[PDB]
RNA sequence: GGUAAAAUGGCUGAGAAGCAUUGGACUGUAAAUCUAAAGACAGGGGUUAGGCCUCUUUUUACCAGCUCCGAGCUCG
């Protein structure tokens, strides 16, 4: 049996991220609800993935499975051979609608252990489903609780014993004794002892811990009335070390539930993530964000019964022993961040030197990742504020209204009411995952705020329907709450394929009062498509999303007041930018160019770039860059350029790690 | 061999740096003759044939050799062997008490910078024309010879500053040996007694003194000791009393 | 003292523990807090033991065994011999620094090391042909890697022909004329120049701690260098640092007109698959 | 015996010509410290006593040197024993391949100029002196005494310079020798090996304790007096001509 | 040259005699081998023609050497170089104050008879043959070449038998050189200093290479090739005469 | 100083060796001679007083020497000084072309025998009796002086026996002096020129003493026994051939 | 910034051992020896019956994921 066993929390119930446990041993590796952003913040806490063996889900919702595809393709990508997921008996047919949009994952093996599977025990861990259905194929009142059982350790034989025991010390007659002692048995022919009592320690019981998801008032009699949690309820059978409960704290006032928790005895432990915990997640967002900030507050706007409430990192052991460990609990404090910023060699003088020289629509760049999230970085999303009471969203990538919930804090409930529509350019993977967190976020705000339920508008390719499709007939209902428009319909030379199709446009025209939308074919992927929205103000704004030099963007997007374009790569690796269908630094630049735009900006950065990209002598006072949560408005265009010297101050070392680095593969290229 | 050879020999246009530049341009070696430009040396080395040259400088003046040495590089294009076979001498004596005369310290000082001030002169500027050569598959780079007369052992009366200035070169030739050994550079000294030289009844006396052969040296003899050093390779570090078992009295 | 029994009965079991234990070592092992450790270093105890008990055998086993020129005294004569050439190099040698700066960051093992490897590469030095004129600069009287070379070399401290000082190096040299050696400088390392003083810094860094040595250098604005390894040698597994023994070997065949592919040979055949 | 004889001691302010300054003058004779004024002569003169005067005169300088010996004919009548132990040493190798270095000839010509043409200046004049003396009852007139090194036989890397100037001193104490005999003067070099001068102790520490070493017996530096006690054998001997003797120990140098 | 001459050389059946015998054969001249009989000499004389000829004698005895002599004087009528390459070596301290050893008597007597009697036993023996020939016309009756070591200028420890051995015959070369003047005999010693001759290419690599490695240039053992060379060129000067010239290297021996 | 240092003079009945017996006895210290019986020693021991002791021996025999020596240590009880200035001379050339006549090999083993040989035994065996002396405070043991003529390094004609016996003294001046410096052992040779021995003693001294630059007169032995004093004196004279000559260079 | 493998501070292994290193010896020609010193498998941790579990560093390889069915460039 593993000899270390300990719990940890990496996300602790907040809007923003989602419960998520991590159980930690020698020989497995568990999780549990793996929901939007956990990816991340795993990556971030250094949390390896190598051996996760199972994961399990506690209910059969976005909250629980939004990041299952990027832990699968990271998993393959980790070449684990089989990965075996546990809950609610929906997963196949999730699993199903995940090919629609990603491939086949032949790599890679999926399994699926429901709760009227049989148990599932392994080397370290006995796990045990428990369905409950609350009161009152698709099942929207289903929900699976953990427990789990560790197994039996025996006791290490007394070393100290060899001075009264006649065995022959240092030779082979200890294995004998070995095989008795640590299973309880002793041979007294070797003296007088005849249990292992007298020479060996009291092997230890195994431990359990119970995870508990409450998503309701209406899932609280299911739970009190359970048989099963009775059994190690109401018993002395190895009393629940610690029970994990991730339910609004409107459930746990409640009178049965207090007497539930208090029935377990009172040694048992009680942690609680219940969206009332008060803890940075993303440390690293933070300190960049505060760096930042102090060049531009404008630009770079700041972010924001006994039981235990659950913090990031927090810990628990259970087979060495129990106790609270709480020793890598993460601490945010910005003048820390301020003062590391201020010591660094040319940051101070930079930014003086900019100080010292001194809206409607804005634009707040949310992510600025290609492929994978990152510890700076999410994946690609952008959000415009054509109006005070109208908003929309250019992309929705994984974990987009995490990044957006930080961004605004409170004020999120009020930016969703603005969201009139949301385009998806291309059904790659990271660039429409997250959409169902922000419907489901829509219709809570909408229902906090308190106005009607109208569905929203999304313009993205036909073959987005199936996805949505599939997961809203199997698994939840989410296409109550959408009004999707092809994007093929937005043609220039496109035709009207049904008056309700030519209904919704009108609408999404007058809604977002813009003067004309229009869309086009990029040459990056089958079906992938390009936006431009003119206002009646006159300007005109253009996305091109990945892709590559195009003539019909050029010719569609021309005249524009603001561009963004993918910068994916760099003018080393253009054959692999053709190779990979993306487009380099140089090419979006003389795309802008010739299709001669007021001001170019540049997002979709590869994992190849960490923090910052290279700034060719080719960038002009017309071309930008984007940061995350970054604010950008029509009269700060004059200002962008000015912030190239104290980006560079504050960015030296690692564009100079990143230019060594390029230095050293371009002589190994030489040499080779 | 010396067959292909290039040798500097100071004050060859007369005097044994003559007969040594003879022999050695007849074996089929090239010569260089550094002597003074009244000497006359260019009839000699018109004579010799187109093996030598005749390059006029003063060992005494740093600027003088190192121009001749530029000009020997450039003709031949390396440096082999260093003969320095230029030197004066002075004859009087220390103190006279019947005559009351004392040596003057001019002359003292003339004979110095001459024979032995002059004789460093060129070794130390020679050595790093011939540095640049590449070594020979035995280790050498080339071989530098001095010339001390016997005085530098036995003076006679009168001969303080001439036994003074060879003295010293006898004395030098063991750290300069050893100061040039691991770049490859052999130092050696010969050490002639009466040859029949243009600086040499007392004729026939001195002659008579030697105890075999009962004559004055030959200078094509001292020619024949210069090219055997060149030709063994374990020759080093040593004065050679080229004399006739002459023991020079008072 | 509980290690007594701690120990005899691990001594019983056979767990890779010394035979016997003396006081100063079993204070220091009480001093180990980490039971790994405490292992460890009974291990190095262990270990010990039995390479000085298997040794010893070596000598029981060797106890089963006119006109001359010259007398068999030539270990005195090679001595002398070394000596006379170490006197002229501490006049016309070329100057090479040991830089002792770097006593904080080394433990206690790693500083019995740097001794070790220090005695090593003063030895080659001794038997070339062409010495170096080796100084120690920045080495502190009384300090701990000054006591342990005194206590190695015993009465011969005071003989070495070497100049040891508690100045450094920009005080006695030009700084013009001073190159700092590190595998971490961008500069690479072309040819072996005779007018310029190379310093080596006298560490070990196991717990790897890259950039110590380039810190230093860059602090006093100090040329560095780093020795063309990888343009002569395809590179496979290990790290690019090299010991101070096979620094001194590399340096004294380049400065005795061997090429780079020569150099190279005392390189580790563990980390290079073979030359380009 | 050496009562009441006059002696003049090139050099005699430090280093080995102070040694025989002492000796001399505490066995009952008359010294004059002939020296450059930089060395502070003058304070070693008065410490000796009345018999001691310090004659501030450059050996390299003809008209120095008949000052200073005109001072010692005014203070004390003649002259019977000249010791040159005054002298400079370099050390430079002739040519250094490695280092792209050749010997300057400045540094050349300046030992020469001191060691050998500065002893040969101070001998020819202080015989024109020692000529004027009284035939002693063995025809003796005075005793010249010189000082060359034993790199004048076996020189060092680097010790050209010093080699030749003192090679000079060894070969030419012959012909003066001879040139001084019908007159009756004796002329004698010895050869001091490693002393502790001050000109040696500029060297590192260990240096010394190596060189030290090397002597086969005894194993230390030379003793300054033990100099001075040689220079009395000789003065004392009538029968000691033309030879150098070397003052070593005998140690032989290595390159 | 050397075309036609006759020369007898002791010990020429292995070592530096046989170099010299090797290099003279083959520029012409005719050798005789002079060495013990057990040195297999003859197997030399039938390698190198018919120009050889082997003559077991003993230097050590006057009757051996004469009746060498007369062969030679049968086989090729006249005697013009007499080259003395024999000689026996040994390593012995004069005193060993912590092992309680003395120098035998025994030992400095063989070395003596063999180096410094059997060398002059010889050349009184050979003049007499060489004094009958006819003077050439530059007044040379013959030459005679001896062999010292450098040992005898400066002996190492334990050496002192063979030093003594060898300084004789370095300090009798010039009465000799006086001695033969008038009738027209040049006299010659050769100073070899470590050369690879059979006996010193025996002790063990490590010594072979320290030895060598401490000669300044060229930094190898002596070659006998180089040694023959040098005779040569004695042979063929006619003014080389009383001189000892050290083959050695510039290398200068310690204790 | 040489106040109670005991000496051991060889061929001190007369010569040099006589000469160095009278000054160091009267300087204080206790010689011994070793010479020939048939020399006569016991009168100049009688006379020289109680510090003077004739040892009759032969150098030339190892039992002569080790019994002289036995003599020495149990009348002094210490040896310090060893002092070798016995030797005798030929005079006959090489070879004789017009006489037709050759050197004798008797004639010059006889004079390589005592003069070399003979110099040779005494200083092994005296060294060992030198050795167990307690060092000087200064390390010193002893000194042992050797002599050689001028004719070590120019012989005259004829004289290649005596030139080739002294040579080899001169030349083993120097391994001697290095064998016993770590036991603390001073070696000198002194090489006197034209001296008043007997050895030597009328138109041709005259001449010879006229060919001596400065003193234009033949060697003193008092002069001799000087130098021998200075060389005892001085602690850092070692390895040396001194000429006590007078500048005398000898011609054929 | 990730993924996988590896890491011998004198050098090779084995997984013990050789070649080496430092101080001393006046060696009788095996000193080809005697004697004293230093022997830590990247560095931390844990455990552990080895042996494994984990953290960090370095070196060397490697780094997108368009799914359907029939019309067969568009249709769901
Ligand atoms: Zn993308
Ligand atoms: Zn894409």
């Amino acid at each position: 049996g593993p000899n270390t066993v300990y719990l940890q929390v990496v996300a602790a119930g907040s809007r923003d991220s989602g419960a998520a446990l991590y159980v930690f041993s020698e020989f497995n590796r568990y999780l549990f609800n793996c929901g939007e952003g956990v990816q991340r913040l795993m990556q971030e806490h250094k949390l390896k993935v190598a051996r996760l063996d199972n994961i399990f889900l506690t209910r059969m919702h976005w909250s629980n499975v939004g990041g299952l595809s990027g832990m699968i393709l990271t998993l393959k990508e980790t070449g684990l051979p089989k990965c075996v997921l546990s809950g609610p008996p929906q997963l196949e047919k999730y699993l199903e609608a995940i090919k629609i949009f990603s491939g086949p994952l032949k790599g890679i093996e999926l399994a699926v252990r429901p709760h009227s599977a049989p148990e599932y025990e392994d080397e370290t861990m006995t796990v045990y489903q428990i369905p409950i259905h609350s009161e009152q194929v698709r099942d929207s009142s289903l929900v699976v609780a953990f427990i789990c059982k560790l197994h039996l350790k025996r006791g290490n034989f007394l070393v100290l014993k060899a001075k009264e025991m006649g065995l022959p010390v240092g030779t082979a007659a200890i294995a004998p004794i070995i095989a008795a002692v640590k299973d309880g048995k002793s041979i007294t022919h070797e003296g007088r002892e005849i249990l292992a009592e007298e020479l060996c320690t009291p092997p230890d019981p195994g431990a359990a811990f119970v995870v508990v998801e409450c998503p309701d008032e209406s899932f609280i009699q299911p739970i009190c009335e359970n048989a099963t949690f009775q059994r190690y309820q109401g018993k002395a059978d190895a009393p629940v070390a610690l029970v994990v409960h991730m339910a609004p704290a409107s459930v746990l006032v409640d009178s049965r539930y207090q007497q539930w928790m208090e029935r377990f005895g009172p040694d048992t432990q009680h942690l609680v993530l219940n969206e009332n915990c008060a803890s940075v997640h993303n440390l690293r967002s933070h300190k960049i964000q505060t760096q930042l900030n102090l060049i531009h507050p404008d630009i770079f706007p700041l972010l924001t019964v006994p039981m235990v409430q659950g913090e990031c990192l927090l810990k628990y052991q259970l087979r060495p022993r129990r106790e609270w460990q709480r020793d890598a609990i993460i601490t945010c404090n910005p003048e820390e961040f301020i003062v590391e910023a201020l010591q660094l060699p040319n940051f101070q003088q930079s930014v003086q030197e900019y100080r010292r020289s001194a809206q409607y629509p804005e634009i707040i760049f949310l992510g600025t990742g290609s492929a994978i999230p990152m510890k700076i970085r999410n994946v690609s999303a952008t959000l415009v504020n054509i109006s005070p009471d109208t908003s929309l969203l250019l992309d929705c990538g994984e974990g987009t209204f995490g990044q957006l919930c930080r961004h605004y804090g409170d004020q999120v409930d009020r930016v969703l009411g603005t969201l009139a529509a949301v385009f998806v350019s291309h059904l790659h993977a990271n660039h429409h995952t997250g959409l169902p967190s922000i419907l489901l976020q829509r219709e809570r705000a909408l229902a906090s705020l308190g106005k009607p339920l109208h569905p929203l508008l999304v313009v993205a390719p036909n073959q987005l329907k199936a996805w949505l499709q599939q997961y809203h007939n199997q698994c939840q209902e989410v296409l109550h709450h959408i009004s999707m428009i092809p994007a093929k319909c937005l043609q220039e030379g496109a035709e009207i394929s049904s008056p309700a199709v030519e209904r919704l446009i009108s609408s999404l025209l007058r809604t977002c009062d813009l003067e004309e939308f229009q869309t086009c074919l990029v040459r990056h992927c089958k079906h992938a498509f390009g936006c431009a929205l003119v206002h009646t103000s006159g300007w005109k704004v253009v996305y091109s999303g990945d892709t590559m030099p195009c003539e019909a963007l050029v010719r569609m997007g021309k005249d524009a007041t603001l561009l963004i374009h993918e910068a994916t790569l760099e003018d080393g690796l253009e054959e692999e930018a053709v190779e990979k269908t993306h487009s380099t630094t140089s090419q979006a630049i003389s795309v802008g160019m010739r299709m001669n735009a007021e001001f170019i900006m540049l997002n979709h950065f590869s994992q190849r770039y960490a923090k910052v990209p290279l700034f060719s002598p080719n960038f002009s006072e017309k071309v930008g860059v984007a940061f995350d949560h970054m604010k950008v408005c029509f009269g700060d265009f004059p200002t962008m350029p000015k912030l190239i010297p104290p980006l560079k101050a504050l960015f030296a070392g690692d564009i100079e790690e990143m230019e060594e680095r390029r230095e050293k593969r371009e002589l190994r290229q030489v040499r080779a | 061999s010396v067959k292909g050879l290039v040798a500097v020999i100071t004050g060859g246009a007369s005097g044994l740096g003559l007969a040594t530049a003879e022999r050695l341009v007849g074996q089929g070696a090239s010569a260089v003759l550094l002597d003074l430009p009244n000497s006359g040396g260019e009839a000699q080395a018109k004579k010799l044939g187109n093996n030598c040259v005749f390059a006029p400088a003063d060992v005494t003046s740093e600027k003088d050799v190192q121009t001749a040495l530029a000009l020997a590089k450039g003709k031949f294009g390396r440096v082999d062997v260093a003969v320095n076979c230029a030197g004066i001498a002075v004859a009087s004596k220390t103190y006279n008490l019947k005559k009351g005369q004392t040596h003057t310290l001019e002359d003292f000082q003339r004979v110095l910078d001459v024979n032995l001030m002059g004789t460093f002169n060129v070794i130390r500027l020679v050595a790093g024309e011939m540095g640049q050569n590449e070594p020979d598959q035995g280790g050498q780079r080339g071989v530098i010879i001095n010339t001390a007369s016997v005085a530098a052992f036995e003076g006679q009366v009168g001969q303080a500053a001439y036994s003074a200035s060879k003295g010293g070169i006898v004395g030098m030739t063991l750290p300069i040996a050893r100061d040039l050994a691991p770049i490859g550079i052999r130092v050696m000294t010969i050490a002639p007694g009466l040859f029949g030289t243009p600086l040499l009844k007392v004729c026939n006396f001195l002659a008579s003194q030697v105890p075999f052969p009962s004559r004055l040296g030959d200078p094509a003899e001292y020619a024949h000791l210069v090219q055997a050093i060149i030709e063994n390779p374990f020759l080093n570090g040593e004065v050679i009393r080229l004399d006739g078992a002459i023991r020079m009295q008072p | 003292a509980a290690t007594r029994e701690f120990i005899e009965m691990w001594r019983l079991l056979g767990r890779e523990v010394p035979e016997h234990i003396t006081e100063e070592e079993l204070k220091t092992l009480m001093e180990c807090v980490s039971n790994t450790a405490k292992k460890k270093y009974l291990k190095y105890l262990y270990t010990k033991e039995k390479v000085k008990k298997a040794r010893q055998i070596k000598k029981e086993m060797k106890a089963a065994a006119k006109n001359f020129l010259f007398l068999r005294l030539w270990d005195r004569n090679m001595d002398i011999a070394m000596g006379w050439k170490g006197a002229q190099a501490m006049q016309f040698g070329q100057p090479l620094v040991f830089d002792m700066a770097y006593e904080n960051y080394m433990k206690r093992k790693e500083l019995q090391n740097t001794v070790s490897q220090l005695l090593e590469s003063e030895g080659w030095n001794r038997r070339n042909v062409d010495p170096f004129h080796i100084y120690f600069c920045n080495l502190k009287i009384d300090g701990a890697l000054h006591r342990e070379l005194v206590k190695r070399y015993q009465e011969k401290w005071d003989k070495l022909l070497l100049t040891s000082t508690e100045k450094s190096h920009v005080d006695l040299f030009p700084k013009d004329s001073i190159i700092y050696l590190t595998a971490d400088s961008p500069n690479v390392m072309t040819t072996f120049r005779h007018d310029k003083v190379y310093v080596i810094g006298s560490f070990v860094d196991k717990s790897m701690q890259p950039g110590t040595s380039l810190a230093k250098a860059k602090r006093l604005n100090l040329a560095t260098e780093c020795l063309p390894l990888d343009k002569y040698l395809q590179w496979e597994i290990g790290n690019k640092n090299l010991t101070l023994d096979q620094m001194i070997r590399i340096l004294l065949c380049l400065k005795n007109n061997g090429n780079w592919q020569e150099a190279l040979q005392f390189v580790p055949k563990r980390k290079h698959t073979g030359f380009l």
